[PDB]
Formats: C-alpha cells, sequence, structure tokens
C-alpha cells in the first residue's frame, strides 16, 4: 500500500523544482510589497523572513505533502501580489506584540504551570 | 470524600521565614536563593531527605538525583522498612506479589499485623468477595478487630 | 398509517429509485462500489475518487437520467476512517424531479480533478472545500481561499481544529493597526457531555466490529 | 568517592540473555550479598527487557555495560572489575 | 437583612464581601453595588406554617399551572416540619 | 489496482505542516486516548464503545470580572471520536503528535446463579433480597 | 501577594498579572502607549481622567472588560488622589504639561502634583511608585522645564523612599511634539533654530523602549529607590535632526541660524494665541540646551530593554508630513544623519 497517487511531485527533484521558482517569485516580491503597502519594514528582513519560513517546514520528506505547501505557499503569494492582503495581513507574519515565550526551564517555571 | 481537603489550607506561594522567623509570602527568587545558598556550602551527610507518603516517583527520581550529585545518598523515607537482609535488595520483599486480582483462589490468608478493613479497604473488599464465594479462610494475628 | 405521529412511507417511488440505482450500477460497474436507499426515499450511489468526471457526465447528459441541477458539494470528516475527508456531491433532475447524491473518499493530500466541466456551479463550491475542509482539487481554474479570512492557517472544519480558533484580533494603539494575538478567551466553552449510555435505536446499532 | 554505592542490574524473567544473570542470582546471589553487608546490588527484575547494568557510583558518576547472553560465571567477573576499584 | 462589612460594604445573600486589600474594589467607588435588599432567606422565614391533617400533602404552591410541580410532602416527622424543596413553604401535621 | 504514476511512499504520513497548528501546540501537547469508563452511577453501557482524542489540561485562571474560567488552551476542547485504537493511533501518527496508549477496559465473566443465593452447605446464601 | 493579587495567565488580555498600575494623566502620548503595554498582559490600570470623557474614550480598546476604569479626579483636591490609588498596588506617575497654562504654573506641573501624589500613594499602602523625571533634570539650568523637573524629582525622591524615578531623554513617537515639531518649521517659516544646529547634541529614544522600561521596572524588585535613566542608542547634533527630518519628509530645506535673541520673541508670540502655546519661552532654550551624558545611573540596556535607532523609524511619525508626491518614500532613499555620539 506504499504506492499512492502524487499531485505534481513525481519525485523529490520536482518538489525541489517547484520550491525553486516559488522562491524566485517571492524573492522578487518582497521589495515591492513593502513599497506599495507602505510597510515600515526594510527589504532585507522581508527577504530572510521568506527564508526562515521556507525552512521552518523544510524537514518533511513525503513527496505528497511538500508540494502541497508549494501550492499553499504558491497561493499565499498570489493573494499578496494584487493588494488583496492589507497592512495587517503582511505584518501578521512579522510577529510583534507578544513577548518571547520562555527559553530556559527557569523561565518556564517563573511564568506559570504551563510547560 | 477528599476533594474538600484540596481547598483547605493549600500552599500557593513560596513561603519563607522573615527576620522574625515568621513564614511570609515571597517570590520564587528569594526561596530559590535561600535553598541554593545553603546547599552549595554543604555536602555529603550535610544533606539528606525524608520521603513523605503521597509524592509521585517523578519527584523521587529528581530528589535521588539532586542528593546523589551532591553525594548526599541518604534518601530516607517515612515508613521505616528494616534494611537488615534483602529488603531493598529484592523486589519480592516489598511487594504484594500475588496481586489483588490473584488472591481469589487462596485457601487460607495469614494476615500479619494488619487491619485491612481500614488499613486497605479495597484489599478487605477483595477478601470479603473471595470469602463469600471462594470459601477463603482468613487468619489474623494480633488485635481481635472486626 | 392511521396514526398521525410518524410520517407515512411512500413505496411506489421507493422501489423506483432502487430500480434506477441498479440501472446506474449495471451501466458503469467499474466505479460504483455500492448503492442503497434510505427510508425517506433518498437514494445514494457511491463512486470512486477518480470517478468525478464520468459519473456526473453520465447524470448530466443521460436521456433517462439527466440530473443537471448541482445541489451541494459537501465534505464530512470521519477521523476513524483512513480517507477521513468524504467529498459529497448532490444533483437534481429537472424532468424526473429526483435527487441523486454521489460521494467519494479522499485523504488530506490526494486530489480530485475539478468537476467544473460537468457543473460550473461546483467551481465556486470548490473554492469553499479547500477553504473550509482543505482538500485540494486537481486542475482547478482558480481554487482560492474565498470564504475564510485572508492568510488563515489550517482548515477550520477539520475536526482537529478548535472551535475558538488559534488567533484572536484587536486594535493596538502602539501600531495603530489590528494585530492578531493568540486567542485568550474570557470564558471557556463549557462542553456538555450529551450521550445517554443506553441504547438509542436498536435498528441502526453497530454490531460488534 | 571512587567506591560504588548502588550497583543496579535490570534483568528479565524470560529473556535468554537474562538467563545468564538469572542463573547468577539463583546460586551466587546470597554469596554476593553476604560479602557486602554494605552497598547493595539492586535487582529490580522486569519482563521482556534485555539484561542491563547501571553502576551508581558516588558523586554522580554512573555508567552502563551490556550483559545480554552473558553466563553466570563471568557476569561475576564483570561486577568484580567495577567493584575492584572502589578505595 | 442586608449586612455591611467593615469598609461599609453591604454583603449579598450569597455572602460575597470584597475586603479592603482586594484591588477589585476600585470599581465600587464613584458607583454602587446593586444589592437585592429583599434577602431571600428572610422573606420565607416570616411566612407561617399551615396546618393540614394528612400524612401526605400536595405542594402545588398556588396559581394552578403557575407555580412549581406538585411534589408531594411527607408529613410524619414530629421534630421536623416538612418543607418543600421547590418553594420552601413549611407544612405541618396537627400536634397529636 | 490504481495504476496512475503512483509514488511508493515508504515513509509514514506527516500532515502536521499543512494543518498549521502552532509549533508550541504540536510538541508541548501530550495527546492521549482511552475508552471512557462508564459513569458508575449510571448502569448504562452505550458510551464505552469508542476511543477518543483528548489532550492535557492547561491552567484555568479565574476572570478578574464576575469569575468565568478564562483559558488560553485552544486544543483543550477537542474531544474527537475513534472506532478502534488502530484508527486512533493512525490519526495520531498521521499528524505526528506525542501520544500514549491505553487498553480497552474489558468485562470479566460474572458467574451468576440465582439458585446459589439459597443453599444448605454453601455460604453464598443471602439474608435479604 | 494578596489573595486575588496573585498573577495568572499567559499574558493575554484576560490574564491577571497582579499589577494594579494607576497611571496619572494618561490622556496623551506616553500614557496611551504605557496603558497599551499595561493592558496587553492584563492589569487593572485605573486611569484618573480629568478632561472630557470623549478624549479619554480611545483608551478603552486597549483593555479587557472591566479594566480601563476611568475615574474623575482633580489636581487641587487632596481626596482626588487618595481615591484613585487606594487599592493600586503600583503607581505610575505621568503628570506634567510640556506647555504652560495660567492656572497651572510650571512649578505645579512638576513640583506640586508630583509631590501631591507621591505622599498619598505612600500613605495608602502602595508597594512602588514611578515618577517620570527628565534625563537632563537640572534646576540650575535656565530651563524652567529643567528647573521644575529637578526640584520635583528630589521631592518625590525624599517623600517616597522607594521612588523609582525615570529620567528619559527626548522621547519620540507618533505624537511626541518632537519629530512632528521639528517637521513644523517648514510650515512656520525658515527654520529659525539657533546656530544652524551646530551647538546641541541630543539622544532621542523611541517611546516603546521607554514604555517597556517602566513595565520591566514593575517586575524588577530591585528597581525601588534606584533612579534609572532611559537613553536612546545614539546621540545627534542638532543640525543632523533638522536635515534628516527634512529629508525623511521631503520638505524644502530652508535652514537659518537665527540667534537666540529674536527666536525668544517668537516664543511669546506663539503663546499669544489663547488656545494653545505652540511654542513657549521655556521651549526657546529647551532645544538649545544639550543633553548631559549622565553615565553613573543605570540605563534600560542593563534592564533588558535595548534601544531602537531613530533613523530606523521616522516616517512612521513623518509619513503624515510627506506630501502626496513623496508619501511613499522610506528611510532607504534618505541618507542617515551624522551620528555624533559616543
Ligand atoms: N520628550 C518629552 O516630551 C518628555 C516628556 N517628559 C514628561 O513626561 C510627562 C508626560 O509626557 P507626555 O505623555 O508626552 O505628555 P502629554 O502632554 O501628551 O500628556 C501629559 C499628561 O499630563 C496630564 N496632566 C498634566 N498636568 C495636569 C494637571 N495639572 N491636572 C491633570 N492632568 C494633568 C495631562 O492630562 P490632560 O491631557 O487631561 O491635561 C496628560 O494626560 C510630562 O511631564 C513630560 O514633560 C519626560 C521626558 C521627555
Ligand atoms: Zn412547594
Amino acid at each position: 500500500g506504499t504506492s499512492v497517487k502524487p499531485i505534481f511531485s513525481r519525485d523529490m527533484n520536482e518538489a525541489k523544482r517547484r520550491v525553486r521558482e516559488l522562491y524566485r517569485a517571492w524573492y522578487r516580491e518582497v521589495p515591492n510589497t513593502v513599497h506599495l503597502f507602505q510597510l515600515d519594514i526594510s527589504v532585507k528582513q522581508g527577504r530572510d523572513k521568506v527564508r526562515e519560513m521556507f525552512m521552518k517546514n523544510a524537514h518533511v520528506t513525503d513527496p505528497r505533502v511538500v508540494d502541497l505547501l508549494v501550492i499553499k505557499g504558491k497561493m499565499e503569494l498570489e493573494e499578496t501580489i494584487n493588494v488583496w492582503k492589507q497592512r495587517t495581513h503582511i505584518m501578521r507574519f512579522f510577529h510583534e506584540t507578544e513577548a518571547p515565550r520562555p527559553t530556559d526551564f527557569l523561565s518556564k517555571f517563573y511564568v506559570g504551570h504551563d510547560p | 470524600f477528599a476533594y474538600d481537603g484540596l481547598k483547605r489550607q493549600r500552599l500557593t506561594q513560596p513561603m519563607i521565614r522573615n527576620e522574625k522567623g515568621l513564614l511570609t509570602y515571597t517570590t520564587w527568587e528569594d526561596a530559590l536563593s535561600r535553598v541554593a545558598g545553603m546547599l552549595q556550602s554543604f555536602q555529603g551527610n550535610d544533606v539528606a531527605a525524608i520521603a513523605g507518603g503521597l509524592v509521585d516517583a517523578e519527584a523521587l527520581v529528581a530528589l535521588k538525583d539532586l542528593l546523589n550529585r551532591v553525594d548526599s545518598d541518604s534518601l530516607c523515607t517515612e515508613e521505616v522498612f528494616p534494611t537488615a537482609g534483602a529488603g531493598t535488595d529484592l523486589r519480592s520483599n516489598y511487594l504484594l506479589n500475588t496481586t489483588i486480582a490473584g488472591v481469589e483462589e487462596a485457601d487460607v490468608i495469614l494476615l500479619v499485623g494488619t487491619n485491612p478493613r481500614f488499613e486497605a479497604p479495597l484489599f478487605n473488599a477483595r477478601i470479603r468477595k473471595s470469602w463469600l464465594h471462594n470459601d477463603l479462610k482468613v487468619a489474623l494475628i494480633g488485635s481481635p478487630v472486626d | 398509517d392511521t396514526r398521525p405521529t410518524i410520517r407515512p412511507r411512500n413505496d411506489v417511488v421507493h422501489k423506483q429509485l432502487s430500480a434506477f440505482g441498479q440501472y446506474v450500477a449495471e451501466i458503469l460497474p467499474k466505479y460504483v462500489q455500492q448503492v442503497q436507499v434510505s427510508c425517506f426515499n433518498e437514494l445514494e450511489i457511491f463512486i470512486h475518487p477518480d470517478g468525478v468526471i464520468p459519473v456526473l457526465t453520465f447524470l448530466r447528459d443521460h436521456t433517462n437520467a439527466q440530473f443537471k441541477s448541482l445541489a451541494d458539494l459537501t465534505a464530512v470528516d470521519v477521523p476513524t476512517r483512513q480517507n477521513r475527508f468524504e467529498i459529497v456531491y448532490n444533483l437534481l433532475s429537472l424532468r424526473f424531479n429526483s435527487q441523486i447524491r454521489v460521494k467519494t473518499y479522499t485523504d488530506e493530500l490526494t486530489p480530485i480533478e475539478s468537476s467544473v466541466t460537468v457543473y460550473k456551479a461546483a467551481n465556486w463550491y470548490e473554492r469553499e472545500i479547500w477553504d473550509m475542509f482543505g482538500v485540494f482539487f486537481a486542475n482547478h481554474p482558480d481554487l482560492r481561499r474565498i470564504l475564510t479570512g485572508y492568510g488563515f492557517e489550517g482548515h477550520p472544519f477539520r475536526k482537529d481544529f478548535p472551535l475558538s480558533g488559534y488567533v484572536e484580533l484587536r486594535y493596538d494603539d502602539e501600531v495603530k493597526r489590528v494585530v492578531a494575538e493568540p486567542v485568550e478567551l474570557a470564558q471557556e466553552f463549557r462542553k456538555f457531555d450529551l450521550n445517554s449510555p443506553w441504547e438509542a435505536f436498536p435498528a441502526y446499532r453497530q454490531p460488534p466490529e | 568517592k571512587l567506591g560504588l554505592r548502588e550497583i543496579r542490574i535490570h534483568l528479565c524473567q524470560r529473556s535468554p540473555g537474562s538467563q545468564g544473570v538469572r542463573d547468577f542470582i539463583e546460586k551466587r546471589y546470597v554469596e554476593l550479598k553476604k560479602a557486602n553487608p554494605d552497598l547493595p546490588i539492586l535487582i529490580r527484575e522486569c519482563s521482556d527487557v534485555q539484561p542491563k547494568l547501571w553502576a551508581r557510583y558516588a558523586f554522580g558518576q554512573e555508567k552502563n555495560v551490556s550483559l545480554n547472553n552473558f553466563s553466570a560465571d563471568q557476569v561475576t567477573r564483570t561486577l568484580e572489575n567495577v567493584l575492584s576499584g572502589k578505595a | 437583612g442586608v449586612r455591611t462589612s467593615p469598609t461599609g460594604e453591604k454583603v449579598t445573600h450569597t455572602g460575597q464581601a470584597y475586603d479592603d486589600g482586594d484591588y477589585r474594589r476600585v470599581r465600587f467607588s464613584d458607583r454602587q453595588k446593586e444589592v437585592n435588599e429583599n434577602f431571600a432567606i428572610d422573606l420565607i422565614a416570616e411566612q407561617p406554617v399551615s396546618e393540614v391533617g394528612s400524612r401526605v400533602i400536595s405542594c402545588d404552591g398556588g396559581g394552578g399551572a403557575l407555580g412549581h410541580p406538585r411534589v408531594y410532602i411527607n408529613l410524619d416527622k414530629e421534630t421536623k416540619t416538612g418543607t418543600c424543596g421547590y418553594c420552601g413553604l413549611q407544612f405541618r401535621q396537627p400536634h397529636h | 489496482t490504481q495504476d496512475t504514476q503512483l509514488i511508493a511512499v515508504d515513509e509514514k504520513l506527516d500532515i502536521t505542516t499543512l494543518t498549521g497548528v502552532p509549533e508550541e501546540h504540536i510538541k508541548t501537547r501530550k495527546v492521549r486516548i482511552f475508552v471512557p469508563a462508564r459513569n458508575n452511577m449510571q448502569s448504562g453501557v452505550n458510551n464505552t464503545k469508542k476511543w477518543k482524542m483528548e489532550f492535557d489540561t492547561r491552567e484555568r485562571w479565574e476572570n478578574p470580572l464576575m469569575g468565568w474560567s478564562s483559558t488560553a488552551d485552544p486544543l483543550s476542547n477537542l474531544v474527537l471520536t475513534f472506532s478502534t485504537k488502530e484508527d486512533a493511533v493512525a490519526f495520531a501518527e498521521k499528524n505526528g503528535w506525542s501520544f500514549d496508549v491505553e487498553e480497552r477496559k474489558v468485562p470479566k465473566p460474572k458467574s451468576k446463579s440465582y439458585g446459589a443465593n439459597f443453599s444448605w452447605n454453601k455460604r453464598t446464601r443471602v439474608s435479604t433480597k | 501577594l494578596h489573595h486575588a493579587l496573585i498573577p495568572h495567565g499567559k499574558g493575554g488580555r484576560s490574564s491577571v498579572s497582579g499589577i494594579v498600575a494607576t497611571v496619572f494623566g494618561a490622556t496623551g502620548f506616553l500614557g496611551r502607549y504605557v496603558v497599551n503595554h499595561l493592558g496587553r498582559m492584563g492589569s487593572q490600570v485605573i486611569v484618573p481622567y480629568r478632561c472630557e470623557p470623549y478624549d479619554t474614550m480611545h483608551l478603552r480598546p486597549m483593555g479587557d472588560l472591566g479594566q480601563i476604569i476611568f475615574m474623575e479626579w482633580n489636581g487641587k483636591d487632596k481626596d482626588s488622589i487618595r481615591k484613585v490609588v487606594e487599592h493600586s498596588n503600583v503607581v505610575i506617575n505621568l503628570v506634567g504639561r510640556e506647555w504652560e497654562t495660567k492656572n497651572f504654573d510650571f512649578e505645579d506641573v512638576f513640583v506640586k502634583i508630583p509631590h501631591a501624589i507621591a505622599q498619598v500613594s505612600k500613605e495608602a499602602g502602595v508597594e512602588k511608585l514611578i515618577h517620570i523625571s527628565h534625563l537632563n533634570a537640572d534646576i540650575k539650568s535656565p530651563s524652567r522645564y529643567l528647573r521644575s523637573k529637578a526640584v520635583g524629582e528630589k521631592e518625590v525622591r525624599a517623600a517616597f523612599p522607594e521612588a523609582t524615578i525615570i529620567k528619559p531623554s527626548d522621547i519620540f513617537g507618533r505624537e511626541d511634539r518632537f519629530l512632528n515639531y521639528f517637521a513644523s518649521m517648514r510650515w512656520f517659516g525658515g527654520v529659525p533654530l539657533i546656530s544652524l544646529g551646530k551647538e546641541t547634541v541630543k539622544q532621542p529614544v523611541y517611546i516603546v523602549d521607554v514604555s517597556k522600561g517602566i513595565i520591566n521596572a514593575i517586575k524588577d524588585p530591585d528597581a525601588k529607590g534606584k533612579t534609572f535613566a532611559f537613553v536612546g542608542p545614539n546621540r545627534y547634533l542638532l543640525f543632523d535632526l533638522v536635515q534628516y527630518i527634512f529629508a525623511v519628509a521631503y520638505r524644502p530645506f530652508l535652514p537659518y541660524p537665527l540667534p537666540h535673541f529674536a527666536y525668544r520673541w517668537v516664543g511669546r508670540l506663539f503663546e499669544v494665541s489663547p488656545f494653545e502655546p505652540w511654542t513657549t519661552r521655556d521651549k526657546v532654550e529647551r532645544v538649545h540646551m544639550s543633553d548631559m551624558t549622565l553615565p553613573h545611573l543605570p540605563g534600560l540596556e542593563d534592564l533588558g530593554i535595548q534601544a531602537t535607532p531613530l533613523e530606523l523609524k521616522a516616517i512612521e511619525v513623518l509619513r503624515r508630513h510627506r506630501t502626496y508626491r513623496w508619501l511613499t518614500s522610506e528611510m532607504e532613499d534618505v541618507k542617515p544623519a551624522k551620528t555624533v555620539n559616543i
């Protein structure tokens, strides 16, 4: 039962393939989305935001899912290009308001019963 | 009928003694600093522990590890169990080996120094069921309790 | 049916859908797994995933079936079943005033080629399924998040998605803009355990599986 | 302290690998204990687990050795060397 | 009978009385707490006890359909005037 | 039986990245199963037949106002349903989640004999019905 | 902690942090941001308001249900303070008027009320108090801004033994009347500043860095008594502000080194309008005066709060002044001002 239907990625390379131009478009996308949307964010930290998003999920090996984030990431890009998304939506990725969650067991302990 | 005990006299804050030796509400830093300071300059037999009765094994592992890294391996308990012989050595010496689910077919039970009616009510319930059905013959040494 | 409490049954059409169900079953036995009708004169014929094109193309074009009115494109999550997502079609015949209903099974990833050709009504429904349940459909003209919020995360009608959600919103002065903080409810949803532990209906009871 | 405090074994009731230690604590267990009216060996017998050894030396020094399929005559050799250096 | 706390804070029939150290008392200045002065405990206490010579008395509570379900009241306890759980109206058995 | 360029997926399915749950809510959330014990006051049994996905309980602080139990645990109110434990774990592993197991509480054989309740040399005689 | 004062929650809106921060005069700039920070993790911030409730209405959204408890108060009334800080476990002073009012002599706004709220708070039974001084607080300076600040600073220091006094530098923010001010010479005239700016070095600080300072000072127990100074990341010679601000707004640069003599006249004429003294005689020498280093008192950097550069965020306040043709211009098109600093 290991053999199942693929979406677009017949192999790993095609999954690697689709990630490529997805970043090609998105890397070409950061400077202007800031420019039109009047975001007070420099281009540089916009670009590597896409970078660490890209390997915040670049750990799974199943070829059926990796291209599903490709189309999901593909269309999260489409919604941004044509001023559908607003200032709150672009900034929403740039997490601002919440304090950093605890790092050491000392900080987990001092906040509360939460782990 | 023990949930109401949870609400009465419940410790909620790090409780330390003030300059008058009166227990007072303080943050975690003071309580942590108080214990940490007096344990650094004390090793070996200078540190020990007294195990309670209702503390999980997870804290037991932590307190064994905490004392042994200080080389304070004197992890003492409350219920005194004779160390002479193989008490702590062999698990058989401190186990209900036959298991409560197994005591059914036993012909005779020699209870030694026990009042299971109150000492362990669930244990006494299982004997009574086996007493009524399996014709179990119990035998208690000591007080002629009910 | 002298008693007025229960609704009367209607047998003449009840046999008619079953006859039509076998009629559809014999024509295309490659894709019909099983067909059955319920008490309330509602027939359902069950199709295989890759069968969205011809079965509807059948019902849309057959001279003796001609079911063209696309009713609804629903999905029903069943976590127990491996293919938890169950895409459900529904067609109405104008001339024969009947309601066919075909449903398939699909995993989270496995696609369905878009049935916008047989019914362009499905196109706008198709957007909702990937928004509402999240099942992607193959070769769809424009399959968009159309009903949920912009840049939402996940699929809310997956039964693993909290009713309250994951992100709450508020207007923040220090940014002069709406910021999406994680949810922090004023009151917790007081779930109610509403399941009588006695047998409800001996009829529909599941035997020891 | 270089001396061992708790010498912890972990054997199974049915494992053939644990059979060697099973024979060990069947005949030479009492001899091991009477030679040590002191720091004991911790049996903590279990099921379907490969026979395992922990040495709880003093001042937080622990280390393990594997005893799967290890005969009774020479599991005593194994515990001999670790307890050989204790003073 | 509404009772006041040391800081002039009148208590409710449930017994809630925020102490001075409670920070949650600041919503109370410049404004007021609404207190149901008709304390539900003592507008039932003054109500008398009716005398019915039967072992079981119905307790519809008047108003016919406008009331509480007619739970039947057992009346044989000489030391305890049988009251209804719904309405609390104490019923009594003539002193033999 | 389904031959259309099928990919031989030998790795266990991990759909965790699609559902987009927060990262603190996929690792720091012990997920557990069991078949509910019957409510001892209710002799009915038609509830101990399904496995469920329930989570660990986080803190419940009282509201500064009237006193609702304000919570920030979105996953707490997520009692799922499962026909069999094999399907239960299948959901658990498919979106890989730190999980534990539990065995179905199975009844034992109640050897009942109403004729036993009355006897001559047997002690199971009952004094009052 | 008190039975209900004990904290609880994940820092959400409906999470009790156990800090009851009654802030004084929050209806402007720093008050708006601190309550925003105060209400973020949840706290009973009792704000005594004195103006029309309409102008205080915009503080409501940054608080959970029953959190932003506006309370009527008056500066002269002794009992007015005692009612608003009676149950507040912490008191954050923010009173003070950067401009002048006939009824409010400049001594009062930094001596009378700050002393008039510090002693009541200590009599009520509070734990902490934070009165906001100025980084340049100095009575001997010709600045009545500085003259009133310093004497009041030590009064609350003397009155309150645990008075954690904060001395921030020239804060900047959306309504700082410092950046939007320095954009306003183009509207007013030909930049009548003194000596073309080559006589004054200042160290602006972004307000959120300041506001995060107090709340971090709230959780810090050792902050009592210690007099923390909130200083920006880099200093800036006065001329660099003028050209940079006129650059990040695309304004016609018309600098003019008007000496102090005639620039003092325009101060009173700006106070002439009996609705708001746009610029005061105090504000004449206020900008001419430079900021002393003040290195001995601890700063926010050791308190866990870093400092955000001014040039990092300018159009966030200055895009409003940018004309339609250049409203879209960000920092990158504009050169950074010369960082005349340490
Ligand atoms: N760069 C700067 O501007 C710096 C300023 N400071 C000081 O910080 C304090 C607050 O600054 P900021 O928030 O920007 O100022 P704002 O002018 O924006 O707000 C000042 C606040 O003080 C209140 N207030 C002042 N005097 C009285 C009074 N007599 N009675 C009642 N309320 C009064 C006001 O209430 P209302 O609006 O109702 O009048 C208002 O809420 C001031 O003392 C300021 O000088 C310190 C360091 C740097
Ligand atoms: Zn009644």
